[PDB]
RNA sequence: CGCUGGCAGUCGGCAGAGCGAGAAAGAGAGUGGCGCGGACGCUACGCCGCGACGAGUAGGAGGGCCGCUGCGGUGAGCCUUGAAGCCUAGGGCGCGGGCCCGGGUGGAGCCGCCGCAG
RNA sequence: GGGGGGCCACGCGUCCCCCGCGAGCGCACGGGGUCGGCGGCGAUGUCGGCUACCCACCCGACCCGUCUUGAAACACGGACC
């Protein structure tokens, strides 16, 4: 189960970085980057990842579908967001409420999707 | 143009001084680090009137700006340019200090990316 | 039930 | 066109006999040597006047040399017109014997 | 529907708010009579006194029932038996003061550590001051200050002890739970006393502070609280 | 000292501060009429 | 819809009214008085007819917040504060103005404007102060006083007349409540004999000269 | 240190936002007379809240994201666009053990985390 | 019990001994500070830097380790790295 394996990876895991007082994680689903049980990206069944898009343009979401748990290829589906900054604002958040995908994660989620698109803009 | 944090309270610091060790002065064998006296006639761990004063539990930081920089900002070593995109969600409280290891030509990769990413550097004009 |  | 603050002496710092408190300094006022006659004093702006090497910038002037501590009365000390005063940095124990200012502008009449 | 439960709450937080305004009235006219019973004993002494002096005897008034102690030395020397007994009347500190009830074996205990302590009968306007400023409630072990009745009440309640003026009564006027209401109370954690002590180390008969000083320490009350 | 906090402990204090207000206010009205017609009697 | 009426007990002291509650309910009467019982808009266009939001959600979030603070109670903004003055000035005293560029100039009060802060002019022609506020606390308050009570002062000046904007120029607006004060003032100091001469003068401390032995 | 305290209730258009209050127990079921919206959290070995307390030789125990050397794993770790070492009126963090950056010197290797060993 | 001032007293309809939801509106000694208040200076001489370099002054202040009831000891060990 996710706390199980939770109790493995919560000390001896290769994405966990300890130093300077602080501890992360540089885990590819873990949104706010950060070790804990409801943020990790790879113990639970249904997981929701905001990274940047392949080119300069667009913010990519990730999903963790139901049915292949153990089948890491075909685990996650992808759909990029090349739109605006609120109209993906409201994507992500339909993504998540209307689904009911793992519904604790929806600030988090806009809060990075927010960060992308501020990141993606020419800097001053 | 510099990279505000999200609060900035008063930092208050019980004591600005090193303790330093007992008779570090009258001898160069006996360097700055502190060492506690343990001698049964030390005037120093009698905590007699005038001496030197020792690291006691009740000079310790406030909880809520211990670690943290004049700038307001706590800090991060940072090796490459992956370890930012663990600071980007953190990144009004917590900033980037590129290792002394860093060859500089990984080092402009860093801040260049540090600066879109909007992650204060606190060596930014390190090496070049 | 007084005050009405 | 005159002076208008009030002459007093560091006379020195809140002390016993073997400790001394350098955050509290001890003032004697000119003119006052009583405690019935020291509560107009409390609460006044206290300033210690000095000069240096560097120029520092004046309020309202071009800089010069001078340069001041502020401080303030808090309280009536002994007997004898003695007063208390705490500064904002505590005052170099140079300025023992020398003259600091009492203004008036804190003034309750 | 929803629209029978929003009613329903509505009275039960209808009937929480007559239930508290009921208890405010309660505790209103249970201070109105307690200072009605405080003139009443404040007036009788005076004309008991009068009506023996009218017919050339004396009135000889009741010893008090009630002593406020104070510890008046530090922890520093101090004898075994002495130990005991001071911790026993909860002075553990110096300048603690705690109610005592006085009966043979109060007196036997006070006279054992009387030249640790400054001990005396409490005036109504000093119960007053000390439960209003210093008092704070033993509750779970905890020193709780007292800024609201519920504190009280929910400890001392089953005695009939709902507020501040019932603690006040039960301590002045020393009643059945009174064990009860002065073991609630935290040992009164006083200051240095205000103009200075005469001399710690004599009896208060010989010009000091130890012992007995019966109607004076109210004098001591207001300079140390 | 915090007269809505003595309320809030003891609610009669609110009379028994209302009154030693008002009957030390008709006494000291009292005591200036008594004291006045004293100088009306040294005046007679 | 009733018209409003101001409290019916009158204040004894702060915070208790001098009638009790009984007697409150007796003078208020309510024996008699007993009772028993948005954001979309819509917009054509030229296909269809929008349903347009109002207050439309944000584009962008920052990546932590501050939280909610606290409810207190007793803080009110400044321009609610009470004013406090004290008794010793009242209107037509003179001042002795002890931090500004006028150090030691005896004036003229006139009143005490919205913000707390006096509204002074010891007139021009004798101290060079035109009408300009200072704080109470940095005055000495002089027992010498005038008729002030049939002046005049106009009604435009207030704090948003004496606020600085931003060299800085007189002008004639300033001009003229300057001489119009002034023509009013002067004619009522200049019938105390030396009063003038004693504006003129500015004060200060010579030796042997201590202010807590002299009366002002 | 104690309360062997509190938080899995983030229970959301499959919704209804609570358990501080003087008084053992249920915001219980049935049976008859537009606008698609709602901060943070929870490394539970974590986070939060109330109180009380703080001397120390000999000695005992606990915690060290204190330090040295080597090994198994791990950082798609660092490095001739400059490693170790050394120097420094430079900037700092930590109560402290100590540590991280800046400048110089130097020319070939070195370190962080999880465990192991001396 | 009979014939001027304060009352946390203001129902109607009985039996009878003593003779369970009114709405609103603001003010605040009310579960720990705010201002919906302001003023001066700032590009080659000035602003900030508590700590760290040197110096000055006041108060304090005997050299450590060890044995010992007791060490600054005219008790032993100790130039420095
Ligand atoms: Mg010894
Ligand atoms: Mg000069
Ligand atoms: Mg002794
Ligand atoms: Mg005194
Ligand atoms: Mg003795
Ligand atoms: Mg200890
Ligand atoms: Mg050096
Ligand atoms: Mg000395
Ligand atoms: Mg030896
Ligand atoms: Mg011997
Ligand atoms: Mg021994
Ligand atoms: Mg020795
Ligand atoms: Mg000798
Ligand atoms: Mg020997
Ligand atoms: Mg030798």
């Amino acid at each position: 189960s996710a706390h199980l394996q939770w109790m493995v990876v919560r000390n001896c895991s290769s994405f966990l970085i300890k130093r300077n007082k602080q501890t992360y994680s540089t885990e590819p689903n873990n949104l706010k980057a950060r070790n804990s049980f409801r943020y990790n990206g790879l113990i639970h069944r249904k997981t929701v990842g905001v990274e940047p898009a392949a080119d300069g343009k667009g913010v990519v979401v990730v999903m963790k579908r139901r049915s292949g748990q153990r089948k890491p290829a075909t685990s996650y589906v992808r759909t990029t967001i090349n739109k605006n900054a609120r109209a993906t604002l409201s994507s992500i958040r339909h993504m998540i409420r209307k689904n009911k995908y793992h519904p604790d994660l929806r600030m988090a989620a806009i809060r990075r999707a927010s960060a992308i698109l501020r990141s993606q803009k020419p800097v001053m | 143009a510099a990279l505000r944090p999200l609060v900035k309270p008063k930092i208050v610091k019980k004591r600005t001084k090193k303790f330093i060790r007992h008779q570090s002065d009258r001898y160069v064998k006996i360097k700055r680090n502190w060492r506690k006296p343990r001698g049964i006639d030390n005037r120093v761990r009698r905590r007699f009137k005038g001496q030197i004063l020792m690291p006691n539990i009740g000079y310790g930081s406030n909880k809520k700006t211990k670690h943290m920089l004049p700038s307001g900002f706590r800090k991060f070593l940072v090796h490459n340019v992956k370890e930012l995109e663990v600071l980007l969600m953190c990144n009004k409280s917590y900033c980037a200090e590129i290792a002394h290891n860093v060859s500089s030509k990984n080092r402009k990769a860093i801040v260049e990316r540090a600066a879109q990413l909007a992650i204060r550097v606190t060596n930014p004009n390190a090496r070049l | 039930r007084g005050l009405r | 066109s005159g002076r208008l603050w009030c002459k007093a002496i560091f006379a020195g710092y809140k002390r016993g006999l073997r400790n001394q408190r350098e955050h509290t300094a001890l003032l004697k006022i000119e003119g006052v040597y009583a405690r019935d006659e020291t509560e107009f004093y409390l609460g006044k702006r206290c300033a210690y006047v000095y000069k240096a090497k560097n120029n520092t910038v004046t309020p309202g002037g071009k800089p010069n040399k001078t340069r001041v501590i502020w401080g303030k009365v808090t309280r009536a000390h002994g007997n004898s017109g003695m007063v208390r005063a705490k500064f904002r940095s505590n005052l170099p124990a140079k300025a023992i014997g020398h003259r600091i200012r009492v203004m008036l502008y804190p003034s309750r009449i | 529907n929803f629209a029978e439960l929003k009613i329903k709450r509505l009275r039960k937080k209808f009937a929480q708010k007559m239930l508290r305004k009921a208890r405010r009235k309660l505790i209103y006219e249970k201070a109105k009579h307690y200072h009605k019973e405080y003139r009443q004993m404040y007036r009788t002494e005076i004309r008991m006194a009068r009506m023996a002096r009218k017919a050339g005897n004396f009135y000889v008034p009741a010893e008090p029932k009630l002593a406020f102690v104070i510890r008046i030395r530090g922890i520093n020397g101090v004898s075994p038996k002495v130990r005991k007994v001071l911790q026993l009347l909860r002075l553990r500190q110096i300048f603690n003061g705690t109610f005592v009830k006085l009966n043979k074996a109060s007196i036997n205990m006070l006279r054992i550590v009387e030249p640790y302590i400054a001990w005396g009968y409490p005036n109504l306007k000093s119960v007053n001051e000390l439960i209003y400023k210093r008092g704070y409630g033993k509750i779970n072990k905890k020193r709780i200050a007292l800024t609201d009745n519920t504190l009280i009440a929910r400890s001392l309640g089953k005695y009939n002890i709902i507020c501040m003026e019932d603690l006040i009564h039960e301590i002045y006027t020393v009643g059945k739970h009174f064990k009860e209401a002065n073991n609630f109370l935290w040992p009164f954690k006083l200051s240095s006393p205000r103009g200075g002590m005469k001399k710690k180390t004599t009896h208060f008969v010989e010009g000091g502070d130890a012992g007995n000083r019966e109607d004076q320490i109210n004098r001591l009350i207001r300079r140390m609280n | 000292k915090n007269l809505r906090i003595m309320l809030k402990l003891n609610p009669y204090a609110k009379t028994m501060r209302r009154n030693t207000i008002l009957r030390q206010a008709r006494n000291h009205k009292l005591r200036v009429e008594r004291a006045a017609a004293a100088l009306a009697a040294k005046s007679d | 819809k009733g018209k409003p009426h101001c409290s019916r007990n009158p204040v004894l002291v702060r915070g208790i009214g001098r009638y009790s509650r009984s007697a409150m309910y007796s003078r208020k009467a309510l024996y008699k008085r007993k009772y028993a019982a948005l954001a979309t808009v819509t917009k054509p266009v030229g296909g269809g007819t929008r349903v347009v939001k109002l207050r439309k959600m944000p584009r962008y979030y920052p990546t932590e917040d501050v939280p909610r603070k606290l409810l207190s109670h007793g803080k009110k903004p400044f321009s609610q504060h009470v004013r406090k003055l004290r008794a010793s000035i009242t209107p037509g005293t003179i001042l002795i103005i002890l931090t500004g560029r006028h150090r030691g100039k005896r004036v003229v009060f006139l009143k005490q404007l919205s913000s707390g802060l006096l509204l002074v002019t010891g007139p021009l022609s004798l101290n060079r102060v035109p009408l300009r506020r200072t704080h109470q606390k940095f005055v000495i308050a002089t027992s010498t006083k005038i008729d002030i009570s049939g002046v005049k002062i106009p009604k435009h000046l207030t704090d948003a007349y004496f606020k600085k904007k931003k060299k800085y120029e007189i002008t004639e607006q300033r001009k003229v409540d300057q001489k119009a004060v002034d023509s009013q003032i002067l004619p009522k100091i200049k019938a105390v004999p030396q009063l003038q001469g004693y504006l003129r003068s500015v004060f200060a401390l010579t030796n042997g000269v201590y202010p807590h032995k002299l009366v002002f």
